[PDB]
């Protein structure tokens, strides 16, 4: 069905350059002009490219780096930012232009500008104990420590567990690496019987991890 | 480039209440448009041509204005309306968005359930010790977590993270990690996380003696 599908998280050294994709699926791609937007961390329009003609208009401030292509045969719009600085670290949205407003948006692509090498998390358990129970419900979780760059995604039991799950925003540590927490609250009676995985995916380092969170007396 | 100063930066309102939300352009524009962004998601069209409502948008919503001052209004607030709302001008180039108005659900104070997790067997093998303290399902967002190790206040070695307002109960959660070398960690006994919050008449302290399963 209708869906704008953007490239995954990118990490690029200062100075050099990066291109990101935005494939319109489920609909005639040429019928709709495609925009781009930069959520610095607040939206900021970058510009337009007509899937049909190929001409473009830009936010002044982005002339110099931002440049847009389309490949009609794959139904994919492309944006390229150049001379990359820390200012360019952000999430970049592609939003199809609808009749009356921006009507479909991509999930956005995360661009972290840094000369550093990718780094996949360590996953440590936050086991449920009496120190984590109240009213016959116990808290448990995973600690996704020391990765780079953002983002990681966490799920529980390959998506089958979703009530009671809190996945906290990542915190930047003093080392310059990220670390976040995902917890789920479950009934104390389920421990021992109903196992719990946390599934961590860090696409920039090609890291998948399942971690089983076992209780303690 | 036309600015779009939005106000208030942030506001709260409980179901049934009527909210109004401002957007000021710094030069006459034809129509101001409005987009909605909830945490985790991309923007969604909400109001176009300074009045018309996008597809799937409830009629509680309305927008008005002319010239250089526009408004958005929910007749009666509902749970699902808590979001950040951006105004937008497509009338002169470059197209620009306002700074946004963050709209949160107002509810009764609720105290945090406080939990403390020692460092895992696994992580202590790697020569580091992360102690995690969890403040689950509280309201309002203002909270204070102080770490005490053998009753010595800790400073500089902790970090915090706050979830956005829960969709079911409209509360926040918070996790804090006190990180220490295993050499430092093994030097001390009581690891405590002390929480101060409006739902508590005096601070709750949650602790564990090093090594008590």
């Amino acid at each position: 069905q209708v869906q704008l599908q953007q490239s995954g998280p990118e990490l690029v050294r200062p100075g050099v350059s990066v291109k990101i994709s935005c494939k319109g699926s489920g609909y005639t791609f040429t019928d709709y002009a495609m925009h781009w937007v930069k959520q610095s961390h607040g939206l900021e329009w970058i510009g337009i490219i007509s899937t049909y003609s190929g001409n473009t208009k830009f936010h002044q401030k982005f002339k110099g780096k931002a440049t847009m292509t389309v490949d009609k045969s794959s139904s994919t719009a492309y944006m390229e930012l150049a001379r990359l600085t820390s200012e360019d670290s952000a999430i970049y949205y592609c939003a199809r232009q609808g009749t009356w407003y921006f009507d479909v948006w991509g999930a956005g692509t995360t661009v972290t500008v840094s000369s550093a090498s990718t780094k996949g998390p360590s996953v440590f358990p936050l086991a449920p104990s009496s120190k984590s129970t109240s009213g016959g419900t116990a808290a448990l979780g995973c600690l996704v420590k020391d990765y780079f760059p953002e983002p990681v995604t966490v799920s529980w039991n390959s998506g089958a567990l979703t009530s009671g799950v809190h996945t906290f925003p990542a915190v930047l540590q003093s080392s310059g690496l990220y670390s976040l927490s995902s917890v789920v609250t479950v009934p104390s009676s389920s421990l021992g019987t109903q196992t719990y995985i946390c599934n961590v995916n860090h696409k920039p380092s090609n890291t998948k991890v399942d971690k089983r969170v076992e209780p303690k007396a | 480039q036309i600015v779009l100063t939005q106000s208030p930066a942030i506001m709260s309102a409980s179901p049934g209440e009527k909210v109004t939300m401002t957007c000021s352009a710094s030069s006459t524009i034809i129509y101001i448009h409005w987009y909605q962004q909830k945490p985790g998601t991309s923007p969604k069209g909400w109001i176009y041509d300074t009045s018309k409502l996008a597809s799937g948008v409830p009629a509680r919503f309305s927008g008005s204005g002319s010239g250089t001052s526009y408004s958005l209004t929910i007749s009666s607030m509902e749970a699902e309306d808590a979001a950040t709302y951006y105004c937008h001008q497509r009338t002169s180039y470059p197209w620009t968005f306002g700074g946004g108005t963050k709209l949160e659900i107002k509810r009764t104070v609720a105290a945090p359930s406080v939990f403390i997790f020692p460092p895992s067997d696994e992580q202590l093998k790697s020569g580091t010790a992360s102690v995690v303290c969890l403040l689950n399902n509280f309201y309002p967002r203002e909270a204070k977590v102080q770490w005490k190790v053998d009753n010595a206040l800790q400073s500089g070695n902790s970090q915090e993270s706050v979830t956005e307002q829960d969709s079911k109960d409209s509360t926040y959660s918070l996790s804090s990690t006190l990180t220490l070398s295993k050499a430092d960690y093994e030097k001390h006994k009581v690891y405590a996380c002390e929480v101060t919050h409006q739902g508590l008449s005096s601070p709750v302290t949650k602790s564990f003696n090093r090594g008590e399963c």
